[PDB]
């Protein structure tokens, strides 16, 4: 898959992820979320190689919907982006690995504040105010490091997502048919039905 | 007694009761009989019924064109060492294209029923067969035994009232070895063996069962209307 | 009373399975003795061919385990080739993977600690025998080392094993008294042999010929084993003097 | 391995083994399910033997497998935890494959199918624990209750009871619940529970657990002072 | 007590007697026996006419291993196949690693070192055969019995079966009138006789003869059935004498 | 063939005793008396040589053995389970720990490692427990010198001096006048030298007791020089010379 | 103890006669074979009425052409059924076509004597499996745990089994309708049942060439009890 | 390095009728510009009126011609013996082909 | 064959108990009495060494107490072989879930996986069950201050104050007596030495017959502290308490 953004402002996670599927020559689909609800307070969003990407995003749900059933408790943030790293970790010395690249959006409600974690397929993880995976870094990162703040509030941070969404839709060559966007807060987790 | 806990107990006088008690189940089971020429080999079976409503156990299982045996005793066991021949048959015809011997099959039998009775956890066989084959030494007829014990005659009986079909059988010895290029007469011959061993119950129609193998003749079985004409 | 059967501890701290297996030892009812010379180290045996029918060429309980190894066994034949076989095997894994020749007492202490194992283990039951192991060691020295079914072993002057070992312990002890050395101080294997012969003779009160003994020898880099004829020869030195 | 028969029939057609798994079942702590007309109601004794017990952390005798399911149990408690570790893998693993929470009974199916498999499985010996599987099916507002047991057999149940002196338990539930005219609401099948309980428990304090199940993941459990409540009401009417 | 119960255990004497009983079945069985001659060795046996159905010459119970050893068993049959069956592939693993054909003294081991086994352990039994057998070798002619203990020695004249004593008892003088020794020719003649001898112990039933042989000049160290008209010499000068 | 014992030969009987442990321990009462003192700067292992018969080497027969440059063990009761438990003690303190870090185990850890050895026969598949009680003596730089025993259970503890086998009783009376805090080894090893004379009924001789120490680093022992920080091993075993000096000061 | 795979001196092995016991024990299973169709029926037996007794499932489907009761430990039959659904579906996957009734019967009956020291003992259930192929026409079989499978024209198995098997033995013949077959299951099971028989504690089913199996409804099966009631008091 | 293909060369044509159905072949077989055989048959009776010819490497089409004849003797024996439909017979020799997908039988069969 | 001499170790008796358990159970009954006490502000665990000697080497001696982790340890009442067994696979457990999650186990967690393999020891494999019974003394962020136990069943339970060995009827009845919801830590300890001090089978209480640990937040600020005693330190609380 092709841009997936991400972004901690003062209250919540925005998690942008583009809609196009493409295979080869066509573009089956343009409507394509990204993306996995791992528990009520993290997201997870990915892109790599064609169907290790979903079988990758659900197998780690499965596991953490397993942990809260037996737990009756939500792992924190940090926790679950561990648990994602290891498994890609161990995945890069496999027979056959997992070639996925993820953003972990989480709202930690011990500690009342958004987290972003951004994990390659190695399994090399960065705790980020702002964050991508591929190319998309490439164009949003200026922007992003220019017109960034902790203190933003969401509607902020969702303006400063659209400056780097138009950006990329000027000078990317492929036309990743827009971005689902979703918010990560103490309220759970919401998309953004308008952008 | 102490020492029939297992198969892998001798008593003080050196026997094996499972195998002994194995044994005994062919003695409950239905009368067979086998019996051949120098040209045929033929299987006679008295099948039993559960009752009424019910039908008559199949005794006799074809192995190759050229080979078949007759059961008496455990059919699931049966159909384990049966399944084991028609295997041994096949990996002779597609490896060496070599129709088996039945000699050769019978030695097989022997050592497939040896290795449940010297191994502990396992059980004897519960079943006595009888081979019938013909092969490039000509028509052969095999008796095994769950001990291992493989025996080739020119005929016999197993299972229940055997003794009768046997002692007509070797009366009968030089009359029935002669019948060469006859299959209804060496039927007939069987037909009349296996009727030593009735009591009570005769021969009917869906109660025979036979079988026969020779020169120019493939294992075939017939049942039903097909042995009306030796009732 | 299932603590008879397997290798587990009886109420007093024993294993009854050892103790029978050590019974079994006996049951060929033959004498052995070992002995160390100067250079050498000489076993001697019974041989009993009680039938007719037997070549009494393959009747034996001397093996060659290495080249310079030899044992000599005091129980069943069965297992008797079941320890042979294995020591065999163990001396020459041992060559291949060290890259020198076995010592005798290394051997023993390895067959004596898989007879441990079968007073630990239940399924697998003691072998039945004693087992003698001598050479010439080229670092120790003439050497003789025991093994038994329960795994203990040790080295020795001297030893005897069988139904009257006590008879020609004593024997050996009250020698060894006297000379106040560790070995038989003769120079050639041969007069070793003719002392072997000669205190087995005064212990048991019975006399030999040629085919009611078995006589190996270790010397340095060969252990052998002697013929019936050079037992003969061995004999008729014994009664010339 | 150790591959020994533990389970076997006996002269009489009977496997000892899973009739004693029973006897372990009968031993432990009652347990009480009620189904309503939109709800199911899962109650469970404590046995007041023992106090200085820290029932924040205590294992709690009702279990949610997924969102939409629980899973109460009589016997060994040591061995329910097995089969509820293995129902909550199960319920995981179909979501997974078949995009859909699973059905109450092929939860209770699943659990049953491992009980059984240990009654003739080499090495191993049954469990002993019956189980009261209850819930709703996804988008579906009809109440689940089933039960299942040692040997493996399993079915559904308009209520029911586990445990010591169930059969007293059972005898008042055949007598007060109409099959015409179910508890129509959540009060009077809670109600209905602990009247059923109260006719074997002892105290009505901290020996009754309650935990109320309704459609679309609706799961509940009473605190003390809610249960104190009924037990209170239960008794005034019963002074006439 | 209790210590006959189960193979591999030591009773208070030091025996273990699942195996003696595995001798019962031995003794139990058909007379079979064993003579080295010159420059090779006779193996004969006793089969029994249980009737007359049984096809004469048919049912064959002396076995080859390899091409220069034979095998012959009293007792459970199936049991003495199973040990040939083994026989069978230690020679040919044998002969696959070294090349030569196995020495009798080895191929004597091979069996020997088996069937102890079968005493080692509660999880078998032992063999309810003993296993007269040999051949010609490099070093000549070599002849064994081996017992379900796994003791085994070379032998002169070896027999085993029900009629043991008195097959023994005609091995034993032809041990003493011929310490020169024996032809091979000469081997088979007397082994017709001793197992005609030795029927007195099974003389309900009658009997059918088998013999084979391995000798240097008779069948240039290889195994074969006694067949035709050496059979029928062999069974005329056993029935001269039995009169 | 396989090993069909798959089960515990071990199991609690209704009273909760583990038979096969406590016969175990029986086995080891009738062994031969051994023990162990620790000094300040030292400690002292010993046992007697019973010898089966005089024509037997002895000396070949090593009751006290070497498992570590700095840990040494002695025992009482069955010499061949002993001997296989020395052997696996010596590779368990290579293979889970020398291999791993570079140095040889801590006394504690070693003792920790044949412990859970000792315990595993007392509850896997087809196997007695071992029937030994080791006393284990030994230095390491971070614990100084220690002084343990293993049971036939897997329990061990850490003793200041004890004895275990035959007269085990007797001789722990007669350590708990003797030992003081401020013993030297020396003072030990005359204190262990007197105790093991009431034990012992015939011959009492260097050729008839086995003694070893766990004392200063000996670098006469190392077998090379250049490198400062290897002084040499702790662990050494006393000459029959050494002993019968000590005997004539007793 | 002994072990599991012993034969008696009789010459039977003692587990499988042990889970015959079993079997007797059983809620009473019916099958009747017609040239119309094969019947099915079975007893319920709730064992209190809280239980809610449509969810008791004695009466199986294989596949369309095979259909099965049971009688005796019925959790057993859950992985007898399983198997036999897998190897009627696997032989149409490798052949495209339906699989014989007996060649089924005779799939499930390899699992029966696979026990030992595989599964640790014998199944305690015994199937009745009913079905229709081309080649055999209508058929029932009688599936023990022995291994043994015997076809029946009507079979009876479980507790009432004796009582019913003779009752068969002098109601069937080979010009039975189906419709005289359902009332002859209804009759035979009201016979033998502890319990008054009606449409919640017996269920019945049937096998025809055109429909495949089905399990009857309680309202069809309904009206076959009150039309067995009327012609039962018509004489 | 090895190869362990080969080409045979020969040619096979099927023609159904209304009422019969015919299997031709030549009976050349080859490898490179040698003949091997000018009468090698490669069309075979294999029993309940089907006939079968795979063609292409000769090795892996005499296998799978003795696979198939095995496969009709063993759905005799385990199905009381049915006659093999050629439509049951064409799903069977699918799976005996489909399981080398992985190292595939180099021919092409028609029956 | 071998199973002549199998004791089938997971076996029901006719009434539905596993005799094995309740023979281990037996076992435990005769260990030294070990003591846990939960407070608001703390944990107490006391265990009575069972009876010594003067020549054994108290200060470098651990049979009763163990550290699982830096916020949670176990007392011991059983075979103290089989204990060491449990104690390093429970230590493994923990790092493996600190590895994986980057958080410290919660303390149910870690219980709840030795109390499983106790279980699986009742149910397959034909071996004899741990004898042992722990008390789980923890901490962690979710539950805050926790008592477990566990038997060889492999059944846990949560406790405000709990014993396991000898005499726990009567110390259970002791600890509910003087036992209250807003205890502290310094009045626990003196519950839990006077409760020993009464149900213990010698004649004295002393500092060489006692294994005594502390886990509080007494550590500066927001963490945790274990304390395991030292010889002279139980002499001190044992003068301070007023027991010698
Ligand atoms: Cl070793
Ligand atoms: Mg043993």
């Amino acid at each position: 898959m092709d841009i997936i953004l991400g972004i901690r402002v003062q209250d919540s996670v925005i998690l942008a992820s583009s809609k196009a599927v493409t295979r080869g020559i066509s573009v089956l689909k343009d409507s394509d979320d990204k993306t996995r609800q791992l528990s009520p307070h993290t997201l997870m969003s990915f892109a790599g190689e064609a169907g290790d990407t979903v079988q990758f995003a659900e197998y780690i749900q499965a596991n953490i919907q397993l942990y809260s059933i037996r737990e009756d408790y939500e792992l924190s943030p940090q926790a679950v982006s561990s648990f994602v790293r290891q498994e890609l970790a161990k995945s890069i010395r496999s027979r056959r690995p997992y070639q996925v690249n993820v953003l972990i959006g989480g709202y930690d409600k011990k500690k009342n504040k958004p987290e972003l974690y951004q994990i390659d397929y190695l399994g090399t993880k960065v705790e980020l105010p702002y964050g991508a995976h591929g190319y998309s870094g490439f164009y949003t990162f200026s922007l992003l490091d220019h017109h960034y703040r902790p203190d933003m509030t969401t509607e902020e941070g969702l303006d400063l997502l659209k400056l780097c969404v138009q950006e990329l839709e000027k000078r990317m060559p492929m036309d990743f048919k827009g971005v689902i966007v979703k918010i990560v807060d103490k309220d759970g987790i919401r998309q953004v039905d308008d952008f | 007694n102490n020492y029939d806990g297992d198969t892998v107990t001798f008593s003080p006088t050196g026997r094996l009761f499972q195998v002994e008690y194995a044994l005994e189940a062919i003695k409950q089971g239905s009368v067979t009989v086998g019996l051949r020429s120098n040209t045929h080999a033929v299987l006679v079976a008295l099948k039993r019924n559960a009752d009424e409503l019910s039908s008559y156990q199949k005794k006799i299982i074809k192995c190759d064109e050229h080979m078949g045996l007759s059961l008496a005793g455990l059919a699931p066991d049966a159909r384990v060492l049966s399944n084991y021949l028609r295997q041994q048959c096949n990996y002779s015809s597609l490896v060496f294209n070599r129709k088996l011997a039945v000699e050769r099959a019978g030695h097989l039998l022997c050592d497939k029923a040896q290795k449940n009775t010297q191994s502990y956890g396992g059980r004897p066989y519960g079943v006595g067969l009888l081979i019938i084959g013909y092969d490039k030494s000509g028509a052969h007829l095999l008796e095994f035994q769950p001990s291992g014990n493989v025996t080739e005659l020119y005929g016999t009986a197993i299972g229940a009232r055997s003794q009768g079909a046997k002692t007509y059988l070797e009366r009968t010895l030089d009359t029935f070895i002669k019948i060469d290029g006859n299959p209804d007469e060496l039927i007939k011959a069987g037909v009349e063996a296996i009727s030593q061993s009735l009591r009570d119950e005769s021969l009917t129609v869906d109660n025979l069962s036979i079988a026969i193998v020779g020169k120019d003749t493939p294992f075939t079985i017939y049942d039903g209307e097909a042995v009306a004409k030796y009732i | 009373g299932y603590d008879r059967h397997i290798t587990i501890f009886s109420p007093e701290g024993r294993l009854y399975q050892v103790e029978y297996a050590f019974k079994a030892t006996n049951q060929t009812n033959i004498n052995s003795l070992a002995v160390r010379g100067k250079d050498c180290t000489v076993v001697i045996s019974q041989k009993k061919v009680p039938d007719k029918l037997l070549d009494p060429t393959t009747v034996s309980y001397i093996f060659c385990i290495s080249r310079t190894i030899g044992m000599v066994v005091n129980g069943p034949i069965p297992d008797a080739r079941n320890a042979a076989l294995r020591a065999k095997a163990e001396a020459a894994e041992f060559r291949y993977k060290y890259g020198y020749d076995m010592p005798c007492d290394v051997l023993a202490k390895r067959m004596a600690n898989l007879s441990q194992i079968y007073t630990q283990r239940a399924y697998m039951r003691p072998l039945g025998v004693i087992l003698t192991f001598v050479s010439v060691d080229e670092e120790l020295g003439p050497s003789i080392y025991k093994t038994d079914p329960a795994g203990y072993y040790v080295g020795y002057k001297a030893t005897a094993t069988g139904p009257k070992q006590q008879e020609i312990t004593t024997n050996l002890e009250n020698h060894f008294k006297k000379s106040k050395i560790d070995h038989i101080n003769e120079e050639s294997w041969e007069k070793v042999v003719e002392f072997a012969i000669t205190h087995m003779i005064d212990a048991l009160g019975t006399e030999f010929s040629k085919n009611d003994l078995e006589v190996g020898v270790a010397t340095k880099d060969k252990f052998f084993t002697l013929s019936a004829e050079n037992i003969e020869e061995r004999l008729v030195a014994i009664a010339e003097q | 391995g150790y591959d020994r028969a533990l389970s076997i029939f006996s002269p009489d057609g009977h496997i000892f083994q899973v009739e004693y798994a029973l006897e372990a079942v009968k031993r432990g702590t009652c347990a009480v399910g009620v189904k309503g007309k939109n709800c199911v109601v899962l109650g469970c004794e404590r046995r007041s033997t023992l106090k200085l017990q820290d029932t924040r952390i205590t294992p709690s005798k009702v279990s949610k497998i997924d969102s939409h399911v629980v899973l109460s149990f009589s016997g060994l408690n040591a061995d329910s935890r097995i089969l509820i570790e293995k129902a909550r893998v199960e319920a995981q693993s179909h979501r997974l494959t078949l995009e859909d929470p699973v059905t109450v009974e092929y939860l209770t199916r699943y659990v049953a199918g491992v009980q059984q498999r240990y009654t003739q499985s080499g090495g191993v010996r049954p469990f002993g624990v019956s189980t009261l599987i209850a819930g709703f099916d996804p988008r579906d507002d009809e109440p689940k209750l089933y039960q299942t047991e040692p040997s493996g057999i399993y079915s559904s149940w308009s209520a029911q009871t586990i445990g010591r002196n169930s059969k007293t338990v059972r005898e008042f539930l055949e007598k007060n619940y109409d099959r015409k005219e179910p508890p129509a609401t959540v009060e009077e099948c809670v109600k209905l529970t602990v009247r059923s309980l109260l006719e074997v428990v002892q105290t009505g304090a901290k020996n009754i657990e309650i935990t109320v199940v309704k459609p679309d993941s609706d799961i509940v459990a009473l605190s003390s002072e809610e249960i104190n409540q009924y037990v209170t009401q239960i008794e005034q009417e019963k002074q006439e | 007590t209790g210590y006959d119960l189960s193979n591999s255990v030591f009773s208070p004497d030091g025996r273990n007697f699942q195996v003696e009983y595995a001798v019962k079945a031995v003794e139990n069985g058909t007379t079979s026996i064993g003579i080295k001659c010159n420059d090779g060795v006779v193996f004969a046996v006793e089969k029994l006419i249980t009737s007359k159905l049984l096809v004469p010459q048919k049912n064959v119970k002396i076995q080859v291993v390899d091409r220069h050893i034979g095998c012959v068993y009293s007792g459970l049959i199936p049991d003495g196949r199973h040990l040939v069956n083994r026989g069978r592939e230690e020679a040919a693993s044998f002969k696959k690693l070294y090349k030569t054909p196995i020495p009798i003294p080895a191929f004597a081991d091979r069996l020997g070192q088996y069937v102890q086994a079968h005493t080692l352990y509660n999880s078998v039994r032992p063999f309810g055969v003993s296993t007269i057998f040999g051949g010609v070798d490099k070093n000549g002619a070599h002849l064994y019995m081996l017992e379900p203990s796994g003791s085994y020695w070379g032998y002169k004249g070896a027999a085993t079966g029900k009629g043991r004593q008195s097959a023994k008892a005609e091995l034993e003088k032809l041990v003493d009138h011929h310490p020169e020794g024996l032809s091979a020719r000469e081997a088979v003649k007397q082994a017709a006789k001793i197992i005609y001898l030795a029927h007195e112990d099974n003389k309900e039933k009658d009997f059918e003869l088998e013999i084979s042989w391995c000798s240097l000049s008779e069948t240039n160290g290889l195994h074969k059935f006694v067949k035709g008209d050496l059979l029928q010499e062999a069974i005329d000068f056993a029935q001269k004498e039995i009169n | 063939m396989t090993d069909r014992y798959s089960f515990s030969l071990t199991t609690f009987s209704p009273s909760g005793k583990l038979g096969q442990i406590d016969y175990a321990l029986t086995a080891v009462k009738q062994g031969v008396t051994s023990l162990g003192i620790k000094a300040t700067n030292g400690v002292v292992i010993a046992t007697e040589k019973k010898s089966s018969s005089p024509l037997a080497m002895s000396e070949t027969l090593s009751k006290v053995s070497l498992l570590t440059p700095d840990i040494g063990a002695v025992y009482s009761g069955m010499g061949p389970d002993y001997r296989v438990l020395v052997d696996k003690s010596r590779k368990v303190a290579h293979t889970s720990y020398k291999r791993i870090y570079g140095e040889y185990p801590p006394t504690k850890l070693l003792v920790s490692e044949v412990a859970k050895i000792m315990q595993e026969a007392t509850q896997s598949g087809g196997v007695r427990p071992f029937g030994v009680s080791l006393l284990i003596a030994g230095h390491d730089e971070f614990n100084g010198f220690s002084l343990y025993q293993v049971d036939p259970s897997g329990s061990y503890f850490p003793w200041k001096a004890t004895a275990i086998g035959k007269g085990s009783v007797a001789a722990k009376t007669f350590l708990e006048k003797r030992w003081n805090d401020e013993l030297e080894l020396e003072d030990a090893i005359h204190i262990a030298l007197l105790t093991l004379k009431e034990s012992v009924e015939g011959e009492f001789n260097g050729d008839t007791i086995e003694l070893a120490i766990i004392g200063d680093e000996n670098p006469d022992l190392l077998g090379y020089t250049g490198i400062p920080t290897d002084k040499g091993p702790r662990f050494r075993k006393l000459t029959s010379q050494e002993i019968n000096d000590r005997l004539e000061a007793l | 103890d002994r072990g599991v795979s012993t034969f008696s001196p009789e010459g039977r092995l003692f587990q499988v006669e042990y889970s015959l016991e079993a079997i007797k024990l059983g809620s009473t299973a019916i099958g009747i074979a017609t040239k119309e169709g094969v019947v099915l029926g079975v007893e319920k037996r709730a064992t209190s009425p809280l239980l809610e007794s449509d969810s008791i499932e004695k009466i199986v489907e294989i596949d369309r052409h095979i259909g099965c009761a049971m009688s005796g430990l019925t959790a057993d039959a859950r992985s007898m059924i399983e198997h036999a659904r897998t190897a009627a579906v696997t032989h149409n996957l490798y052949y495209d076509e339906d699989i014989n009734v007996e060649s089924l019967t005779q799939s499930v009956c390899d699992l029966a004597l696979r026990f030992g020291e595989l599964m640790s003992r014998p199944f305690g259930v015994a199937l009745l499996i009913a079905g229709h192929d081309a080649d055999d026409g209508y058929q029932l079989f009688h599936a023990e745990p022995s291994g043994t499978f015997y076809r029946y024209n009507a079979k009876a198995i479980g507790s009432g089994s004796e009582g019913a098997q003779a009752e068969l033995l002098n109601e069937w013949h080979s010009s039975l309708t189906l419709k005289e077959a359902e009332l002859l299951v209804l009759k035979i099971l009201k016979q033998v049942m502890e319990e008054k028989l009606d449409e919640n504690n017996a269920q019945l089913s049937c096998i025809t060439k055109q429909d495949g199996f089905k399990i009857y409804d309680n309202e069809k099966t309904a009206e076959l009890i009150k039309e067995l009631k009327e012609k039962e008091a018509a004489e | 390095q090895f190869n362990p293909y080969g080409d045979n060369g020969g040619t096979i044509l099927g023609i159904a009728g209304e009422d019969f159905a015919v299997l031709a072949g030549d009976t050349r077989n080859i490898t490179d510009y040698s003949i091997n055989s000018r009468y090698e048959p490669k069309v075979f009776d294999c029993g309940d009126n089907i006939v079968m010819s795979a063609n292409g490497f000769a090795a892996d089409g005499d296998a799978l011609v003795k696979r198939f004849k095995n496969s009709v003797k063993w759905y005799h024996f385990d199905h009381n013996d049915k006659k093999l439909s050629i439509n049951s017979a064409a799903r069977n020799i699918q799976h005996l082909l489909y399981g080398k997908r992985f190292f595939p039988y180099y021919v092409h069969t028609i029956i | 064959g071998s199973r002549r001499y199998d004791s089938r170790t997971t076996i029901f008796s006719p009434e539905g108990r596993l005799y094995q358990v309740e023979y281990a159970l037996e076992s435990i009954s005769h260990a030294g009495t070990a003591i846990g006490i939960m407070a608001s502000d703390g944990i107490v665990l006391a265990a009575e060494r069972k009876v010594t000697s003067t020549l054994l080497e108290q200060d470098t001696s651990t049979e009763k107490l163990y550290k699982l982790n830096d916020k949670i340890a176990v007392a011991v009442a059983g075979l103290t072989a089989d204990a060491e067994i449990l104690i390093n696979t429970a230590r493994i457990h923990a790092q493996n879930y600190l590895k994986t999650y980057n958080e410290d186990i919660p303390v149910e967690i870690l219980v709840r996986r030795l109390s499983d393999i106790k279980q699986g020891y009742t149910q397959h494999g034909g071996l004899r069950p741990f004898g042992v019974s722990f008390i789980y003394a923890g901490y962690d962020d979710r539950y805050g201050y926790q008592l477990y136990t566990s038997n060889p069943s492999g059944n846990y339970t949560g406790w405000k104050a709990i014993s396991v060995g000898a005499n726990t009827s009567a110390a259970q009845t002791l600890l509910q007596m003087d036992y209250k919801d807003d205890m502290k830590v310094d009045d626990a300890i003196e519950l839990a030495l006077k409760t020993l001090s009464k149900t213990t089978d010698s004649s004295a209480l002393t500092y060489d017959r006692l294994e005594f640990a502390t886990i509080r937040k007494g550590a500066n600020d927001g963490e945790v502290y274990q304390k395991i005693f030292k010889p002279q330190e139980i002499k001190d609380i044992l003068v301070k308490t007023g027991i010698t």
